């Protein structure tokens, strides 16, 4: 799994990769970890499937009630504020970790991550997933804050994509949703026009040599390729 | 010794269950509901004689869901409180089956909740009838439906073309039944529909209304979610009954 939220001005990108494994298998290439919460409120769900769908269906179902009764929006700290109460009081019983990140008018665009033991803490942007250690030096070297929509769309498609390129757990579809003052954009990049993958990286073309062909020379030159 | 508890009377008959549905006059106010080919619409009194009181502070319709509104008639206190129970119960649906409550079952539930309080001794039956209206999806079509559903203090659910509770609940309903042998009703366009309500509360009150006056609830087909309706269309109805 790799999960990470960013902020921009006026709103926050979601993205995730979509791949769900048993371990070694793929049981689901198409998940979708992006779950919403309200109308401008989504959490990105990792590790426990079972874990996060029923907390998020949960607390979703709590942010209704409470949407229903104040007769107002709700704000994405409430959100995030639910969210870790669950996820500590379960702390010991459930493997999960949540971004909550959406878009409220009085406080514009936030991003809680809440990590396994439930802290929850408002960030800039927010990293999850088995995925995630692999974006760290990504954002820290390629991250700058202070883009537009569109630029941290594509960022956050890149690091996803960077992600899943070299975690073996993460992998499939790139699901975006961005969330401010205006309409929920969600996006899909399927796999083949990632735009980033080692298998097409011109540096990871050109094969190690490691079947070198018997030689009077130590002198290498290429992998055995044929017989002959 | 009747009178005061959940028995039956000799005649068959629930003194406190009949005295409820005096509660839902008592007030002075009228609510009418009725629904059009593609909407529904909830229309009710919303009387500030008080000049200090804060109009928008006090109303009688309330969202039960995002597709259910929901006006109450009646007690008032006793309506906020079915109110959130509906609101719980609908929640709690939603938890435990995944979907949106459909507002017959809305109902049914809440017509559970207050038979109830007429058999079990010592819990007041809440004086108030309640309006749900809303939107329901058809299986073979998949298209909406505009809906209806009272339940009254007795517990007694219905469903409902249009409907009227409140005071003068009589010669509110005497003016739809008279309208509906002109006009099939379920044919009718949400303004001609609106026209209708408006002019059965104004008929039923004796008074011409101002839009300040009422309150007025929808939902329809195209935007299912229930949304009061603002003034200044209100104020156009209301034109449009005085002139045709």
């Amino acid at each position: 799994t790799t999960i990470l939220a960013v902020s921009y001005n006026g709103g926050v990108v979601l993205a995730a990769d979509s791949r769900t494994s048993s371990g070694t298998y793929v049981v689901n290439r198409a998940s979708n970890k992006l779950t919403k919460l309200t109308k401008k409120i989504y959490c990105c769900r990792s590790g426990s499937a079972a874990d996060t769908q029923a907390l998020a269906e949960r607390v979703s179902n709590y942010l209704g009630s409470y949407q229903t009764d104040i007769g107002a929006g709700v704000n994405v700290a409430t959100a995030a504020n639910l969210f870790q109460k669950m996820c500590y009081m379960n702390r010991w019983n459930i493997s999960a970790g949540i971004i909550v990140a959406g878009y409220d008018p009085i406080n514009g665009g936030s991003v809680y991550s809440i990590p396994s033991g439930g802290s929850c803490v408002k960030l800039d942007y927010a990293l999850g997933g088995s995925g995630s250690i692999f974006l760290y030096s990504f954002f820290d070297a390629n991250y700058k804050p202070g883009m537009s929509k569109s630029e941290c769309v594509a960022f956050c498609q890149r690091a996803v994509a960077h992600a899943y390129s070299r975690d073996g757990s993460s992998g499939g579809l790139i699901r975006t949703i961005t969330l401010d003052a205006d309409e929920p954009e969600d996006q899909t990049i399927p796999w083949n026009r990632s735009p980033y993958c080692m298998e097409k990286d011109p540096k990871y073309v050109t094969q190690a040599t490691q079947n070198q062909p018997f030689s009077s020379s130590a002198k290498i030159t290429g992998n055995r390729m044929s017989s002959t | 010794f009747d009178k005061y508890i959940t028995v039956f009377s000799p005649e068959g008959s629930l003194y406190q269950v009949e005295y409820a549905f005096k509660a839902v006059t008592y007030p002075g106010l009228l609510t009418v509901a009725i629904r059009c080919k593609d909407a529904v619409l909830v229309v009710t009194q919303h009387l500030i004689p008080d000049r200090l009181m804060r109009p928008d502070s006090v109303t009688a319709l309330y969202e039960v869901t995002p597709n259910i509104g929901c006006c109450m008639t009646g007690r008032a206190p006793d309506g906020r409180a079915l109110v959130q129970r509906a609101r719980e119960e609908a929640s709690d649906y939603q938890y435990r089956y995944g979907v949106e409550i459909p507002i017959a079952v809305l109902a049914k539930r809440m017509g559970d909740k207050a038979q109830v309080r007429t058999q079990q001794a010592g819990l007041r039956p809440m004086g108030v009838v309640s309006t749900f209206i809303g939107m329901d999806q058809s299986d073979q079509d998949g298209s909406l439906k505009p809906q209806i559903y009272t339940v009254d203090p007795a517990g007694w659910t219905g469903g409902h073309i249009a409907c009227a509770a409140g005071k003068k609940q009589v010669e509110a309903m005497a003016f739809l039944e008279k309208r509906q042998k002109s006009t099939e009703l379920d044919a009718l366009t949400q303004k001609e529909a609106a026209m209708i309500a408006l002019a059965a509360l104004q008929s039923a009150i004796g008074t011409a209304v101002k839009a300040k006056e009422v309150e007025v609830g929808r939902c329809t087909a195209a935007n299912p979610a229930f949304q009061r309706v603002p003034n200044s269309e209100v104020e156009e109805w209301l034109t449009a009954v005085a002139e045709a």
